[PDB]
């Protein structure tokens, strides 16, 4: 219940004596490791044209399934390619289908062999492959993969067995992935989020401490940056980004914290507690030694522009003179 | 929340609060200072028939933030006119003879014109030592002229005291008042400058913080928070406040709410200080999130505290107090 500090939420109480020192170098470096960090052009069109000719298929099979026995009640675009916030080297979309039918692997195979002899009947000349996996199936072209997340309707999932039907797990997840893209297009559907995002699961990579934040996470953590605020304008992008940082470091997700409730659940879910309570210490070390980094100017480094930084979270470093000790584990096991 | 947080600084708080007996020391001494400085300015005004126009208390006494170990009192004598050396020793000279009119207890009266103050010792083992600031509200308003380019036309008597030490002593008045208006009453604000105070005693790193620095600190963070919090809490929230780079060269600084041109109260912090600050809170920070606050306080786990004296008789003022 409690709400940690956050500057951005009381900057009225926090007057500057002195004008902040001009970040138009970091502001061009954060948009100069966007574009870095954003899919290609031809990226784009891979995924686009797979996303396309897959979700065709799906749509006339909620239509028109006529024999066949694998009946879908939805399909939905879902996850960094619904959201605009994909990453260049990593070319997949994920597609979320509802069968009105109980998701056995059989079905699963049988529906992914049905899509993808569409497409080749289509098309021959289109090499694809197809494998089944955990959580459906993947239809891969030698450009861009789609995921096709498998799901069912309510009724299905109460109505579940162990047994022959997908993990009761992974069924909920394509669900919440449905609900988190529906939550993003209406609430996040600003660029400075979506590019705030990218820089995050960058960020994440370069950084491991970050390891245990989930893209959701991060989705949620990159949109209370920019949009949670007084100015009721989306904060710059540089700010938003210090803001990241400044409210991990403050504790935003630690024992005691309201942190951030998660939007697409019932009733007031704290995110981050999907972490351990060693790993929400550790988070929150990296983001306090990491914003300290940032005010001595090592915004390249913790951009990526200067090579491996990873050791910054984890020796001392020194800035202009000034001696940086990298914030150590609190937590003890019980 | 943070029921045990709670019950650790106020444990940490009862063993700082200073006893009984030094409070009644304290309370002795000021109240014969106050009377006896009343009666040297009766004595000055029938004299004359003004010249000396009241004594505030400022710092700790005013503050309520005396801890055990504090042997340093401090009043303000604030007098008409910029105060002189002249007006300095006859007001130290007199008040050995005013004291006599309300206590037998032998003091040091030590005055000194660098420091435009008067020094009162008392004979305790430790002594209790009571510093008596002269200035005027005069001294500001010259110095306010200067900085904006007017010329100023003062007859001065070749012996005004040092108008630094006297801007100084202004500057404690106000932070008094400002003390009493907005930090006594926010929830838990004084119990978490006590222990902070202390922490910074005990933790040379936050050493830079003591005093105004600290004070303002925490009536910000503790206030800027929309419900009122317990002591656990509160002192969570100033940890928060430094974790999050609230002191770091580019962060917005502290703006004391008591100077008219913009001033950081903690602009006097060198980057590598800034640093070792942040860096601490915000190990502190974790170390109580994850049920070690009582590291932070420098004491093993465990199995209105405001008034620390009455207010002036002698000189009593209009109390006034945070909105509820």
């Amino acid at each position: 219940s409690h709400i940690p500090f956050d500057f951005y939420l009381c900057e009225m109480a926090f007057p500057r004596v002195k004008p902040a020192p001009d970040e138009t170098s970091f502001s061009e470096a954060l948009l100069k490791r966007n574009q870095d960090l954003a899919p290609n052009s031809a990226e784009q069109a891979s995924i686009l044209s797979l996303v396309t000719k897959i979700n065709n298929v799906i749509d006339n099979l909620i239509v028109a399934p006529g024999t066949f026995e694998v009946q879908i009640e939805e399909v939905r675009q879902v996850g960094s390619y619904k959201k605009g916030t994909m990453t260049t080297g990593h070319n997949v979309a994920d597609l979320v289908v509802i069968l009105k039918i109980l998701p056995t692997l059989e079905a699963v195979a049988a529906l992914g062999n049905k899509v993808v002899e569409s497409l080749r009947a289509q098309d021959p000349s289109e090499v694809l492959t197809m494998l089944t996996n955990e959580t459906g199936f993947e239809i891969s072209s030698s450009d861009a993969t789609v995921k096709i997340l498998i799901t069912t309707v309510p009724p299905n999932l109460r109505k579940l067995d162990p047994e022959l039907h997908l993990d009761i797990k992974v069924l909920q997840s394509a669900l919440a992935a449905i609900r988190h893209a529906r939550w993003f297009e209406e609430n996040a559907s600003q660029s400075t989020v979506k590019v705030l995002i990218r820089l995050l699961k960058d960020l994440r990579i370069r950084f491991p401490g970050f390891e245990p934040l989930t893209p959701w996470i991060l989705d949620l953590l990159g949109h209370y940056a920019v949009m949670n605020n007084p100015t009721r304008q989306p904060l710059a992008l540089n700010v938003a980004y210090r803001r990241c940082l400044q409210i991990l470091a403050a504790g935003l997700f630690l024992p005691g914290s309201v942190g951030i409730t998660d939007p697409c659940e019932s009733g007031n879910f704290r995110v981050h507690t999907v972490m351990t309570l060693e790993q929400q210490d550790m988070v929150c070390y990296t983001a306090q030694t990491l914003v300290r980094i940032l005010s001595h100017g090592g915004f390249r480094k913790i951009l990526g522009q200067e090579g491996d930084a990873s050791y910054l979270a984890s020796e001392i470093s020194t800035w202009d003179g000034v001696i940086v000790t990298p914030s150590e584990k609190a937590y003890e096991k019980p | 929340i943070f029921v045990n947080d709670d019950r650790h600084v106020m444990a940490k708080h009862s063993s700082v609060y200073p006893t009984q007996e030094e409070l009644e020391a304290v309370q002795n001494m000021v109240s014969h200072t106050e009377r006896a400085l009343k009666a040297v300015s009766d004595w000055i005004d029938e004299q004359e028939k003004r010249t000396l126009r009241g004594v505030m208390r400022v710092g700790l006494v005013a503050k309520g933030l005396l801890l055990k170990g504090d042997l340093d009192l401090e009043l303000v004598l604030l007098c008409k006119e910029k105060p002189t050396t002249a007006l300095l020793d006859k007001v130290a000279d007199n008040l050995a003879i005013q004291l006599t009119t309300v206590t037998e207890d032998k003091y040091e009266i030590l005055q000194s014109v660098d420091d435009a103050a008067i020094v009162i010792k008392n004979t305790k083992e430790p002594p209790l030592s009571l510093t008596i600031h002269l200035t005027s509200p005069v001294v500001r308003e010259e110095m306010e002229k200067v900085l904006a380019g007017e010329t100023l036309s003062v007859n001065d008597p070749p012996d005004v005291l040092d108008r630094q030490k006297c801007l100084a002593a202004l500057a404690s008045l106000r932070h008094a008042k400002w003390f009493q208006a907005r930090a006594n009453g926010l929830k838990s604000c004084v119990i978490v400058i006590r222990v902070l105070r202390d922490l910074c005693t005990r933790v040379p790193t936050w050493g830079p913080l003591r005093g105004w620095p600290l004070e303002l600190l925490c009536e910000k963070s503790i206030g800027t928070a929309n419900r009122p919090m317990g002591a656990g809490e509160a002192l969570r929230r100033v940890l928060e406040c430094l974790a999050s780079g609230i002191v770091m060269p580019d962060g917005s600084g502290i703006y004391d709410p008591c100077e008219k041109e913009a001033t950081d109260a903690i602009g006097h912090l060198d980057r590598q200080q800034r640093e070792d600050i942040t860096q601490s809170a915000q190990h502190a920070l974790r170390l109580a999130a994850f049920g070690q606050l009582h590291k932070v306080l420098g004491m093993d786990p465990l199995p209105d505290y405001t008034v620390q004296i009455p207010p002036s008789t002698t000189y009593a003022i209009t109390p006034m107090k945070r909105p509820m």
